[PDB]
């Protein structure tokens, strides 16, 4: 149905990981909610996503992107 | 003031394998006879393919001195696949972390590194290997399914680890989710009962451990020196733990409860980049039943009166009392660059007083660097702010580095079995480890 995905993104290279997933979910869901902050902490919301989908990003990433520390809230 | 260095025990290894990294002692409750434990982080061992592994070697002291290596790993590098390996045991700094209760010897490889079923990677999570009785079982609470950077892939499990009374294994991970660090307490009998050699990823079941926090902890390296002592009147060691990063790098001290990890107290340095929380330890220092809680901060700089500031070193003394409040005094260090403070070590009560005494060490200071070890005597108010004996080293560099005499230090163990606690200090610049005998105190 929906659920909440948050990305924490951090390191030296939190920014170069921030953009690699953010082009990846941009890719998979064109028009998912994808709100990103690179203010202090670093990190990318998905809301909206459906459920399912949530775990097929969390897959992609953890096979990818070296270390991104991933939350799922479901309803 | 009571140790003899006149006529010290003095052990070596193998040239540029750091002999005297870290050192502690081997006591068997019924063997009769009791063993030095110093490691040697890069000797090269015997094992197929692997260089500079590092190793623990039990040293004897009765009769002659002379050191033989610990088959805690007789084997090289598994394979997870054909032509894919498990694991790195190359420059693992095996033997970096040593401790033993009875006949419990925990000696740690903080540079291990493995690649995980999920991908190929090298990752350094950290092992150790817990030997007691006539069994050997690898521990290593870090390697787990929650791995890299985010995870416990960087944890460097057993960078500093300690024994509870309570026959628990404290480990303190300061590379845990991006080096927030972390805390893992487990039991001895689940780590040994609970052990296959076919099982990389094993789960305890009287596990505790901390958590991962909000990004404004990264960096912090929490466990980075670790000690226990009871600070909430429950019976019960608590858990104490540096984090020499902390709050804008002035350097904290954390206290966790040692039965369900719930915080309950914190200490917070003064000055920025001292470095406050590189080593703590938890002791009775006046004889109040009472742990105290003794935090180095060896880059800290003291201003003088025209203004110019020092690098001497700081040591923080605080005296618990029974209302939970901590009484708080300082002590500087005497000579600029040596670091006093980097590293303490209590002796328990050295000169059989009635109250502990401590040794704090300043690896570099003394003529041309060689280390002085500072011995503190303690009293009813709290430590004595005086140095009662001071320890020199007594070799020079060959290599560059500094024999670094007092880098690592243990005490409270007596050895000659005269009733006065001895302390062993390793100088592994040169490749040696000392062992410093107390003398009988006589009062006229
Ligand atoms: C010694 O000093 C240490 C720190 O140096 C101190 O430990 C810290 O304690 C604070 C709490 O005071 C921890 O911060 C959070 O605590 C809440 C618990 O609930 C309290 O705070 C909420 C705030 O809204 C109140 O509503 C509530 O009534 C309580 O007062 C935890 O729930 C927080 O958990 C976070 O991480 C979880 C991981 O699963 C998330 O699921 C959860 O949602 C929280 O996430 C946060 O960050 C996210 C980042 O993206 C953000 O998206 C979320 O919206 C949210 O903001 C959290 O733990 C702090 O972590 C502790 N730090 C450490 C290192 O332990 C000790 O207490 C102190 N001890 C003594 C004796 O003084
Ligand atoms: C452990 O063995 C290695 C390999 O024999 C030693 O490393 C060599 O040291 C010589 C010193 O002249 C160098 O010329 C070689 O290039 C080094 N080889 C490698 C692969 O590093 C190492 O010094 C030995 N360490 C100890 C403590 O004995
Ligand atoms: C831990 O145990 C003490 C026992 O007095 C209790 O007061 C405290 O609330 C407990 N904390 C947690 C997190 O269970
Ligand atoms: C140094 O000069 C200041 C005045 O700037 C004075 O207060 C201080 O007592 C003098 N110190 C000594 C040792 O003379
Ligand atoms: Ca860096
Ligand atoms: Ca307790
Ligand atoms: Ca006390
Ligand atoms: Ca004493
Ligand atoms: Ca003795
Ligand atoms: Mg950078």
């Amino acid at each position: 149905t929906k659920c909440v995905v948050r990305f924490n993104f951090r390191g030296d290279m939190a920014v170069y990981a921030l953009k690699a997933v953010k082009d990846h979910l941009k890719k998979e869901g064109p028009h998912w909610n994808i709100t990103t902050h690179n203010d202090d902490e670093v990190y990318l919301v998905v809301r909206g996503i459906h459920e399912s989908d949530a775990k097929r990003i969390a897959k992609w990433v953890e096979s990818t992107i070296p270390g991104i520390s991933v939350e799922t809230q479901c309803d | 003031f009571n140790l003899d260095v006149d006529s010290p025990a003095e052990y070596s290894g193998p040239e540029g394998s750091y002999f005297g990294f870290a050192v502690d002692f081997f006591v068997p409750s019924a063997s009769s006879r009791m063993f030095l434990l110093v490691g040697a982080p890069k000797a090269n061992t015997t094992q197929p393919g692997i260089v500079e592994g590092g190793q623990v070697l039990k040293c004897d002291w009765s009769s002659t001195r002379r050191c033989q290596p610990i088959e805690f790993d007789a084997t090289g590098n598994r394979d997870y696949a054909k032509d894919d390996p498990l694991e790195f045991k190359s420059h693992q700094w095996f033997g970096a972390s040593v401790r033993s209760k009875q006949d419990k010897i925990l000696a740690c490889a903080p540079l291990y590194h493995w690649r995980t079923e999920m991908k190929q990677e090298r990752e350094p999570v950290g092992t150790c290997f817990l030997q007691d009785g006539t069994k050997t079982v690898e521990y290593a609470p870090c390697r787990s399914q929650d791995i890299d950077a985010d995870g416990q892939g960087f944890c460097q499990g057993g960078f500093s680890i300690d024994f509870t009374k309570a026959d628990r294994v404290l480990l303190g991970g300061p590379g845990s989710f991006y080096w927030q660090g972390q805390l893992i307490s487990d039991q001895v009998a689940e780590i040994v009962s609970k052990y296959d050699p076919n099982v990389y990823s094993i789960k305890y079941n009287n596990q505790l451990a901390t958590r991962t926090a909000q990004a404004i902890f990264d960096d912090s390296y929490l466990g980075y020196s670790v000690a226990v002592g009871d600070f909430n009147g429950d019976g019960i060691d608590d858990f104490v733990s540096g984090v020499p990063r902390a709050a804008r790098t002035l350097g904290m001290v954390y206290i966790y409860d040692g039965k369900n990890m719930s915080s309950l107290y914190n200490f917070t340095g003064e000055q920025m980049a001292a470095y406050f929380g590189f080593s703590v330890a938890a002791t009775d220092i006046n004889g109040d039943d009472y742990a105290d809680v003794f935090i180095g901060a060896p880059l800290f700089m003291d201003r003088g009166s025209d203004g110019k500031l020092q690098e001497v070193g700081q040591v923080s003394v605080s005296l618990q009392r029974a209302s939970g409040d901590f009484q708080t005094t300082k002590l500087n260090g005497f000579e600029v660059f040596a670091r006093f403070g980097s590293a303490i070590a209590p002796l328990g009560d050295l000169d059989q007083d009635g109250f502990n005494d401590i040794a704090i060490a300043a690896p570099y200071g003394g003529e041309d660097k060689k280390g002085i070890v500072y011995i503190f005597n303690g009293r009813s108010t709290g430590l004595n702010a005086v140095p009662s004996q001071i320890l020199e080293g007594q070799w020079a560099a060959r290599s560059g580095c500094p024999p670094s005499f007092g880098y690592s230090m243990k005490g409270a163990t007596d050895i000659d079995k005269n009733g006065y606690p001895d302390l062993i200090v390793g100088a592994f610049g040169v490749d040696r480890a000392i062992l410093y005998r107390a003398r009988p105190v006589i009062t006229v």
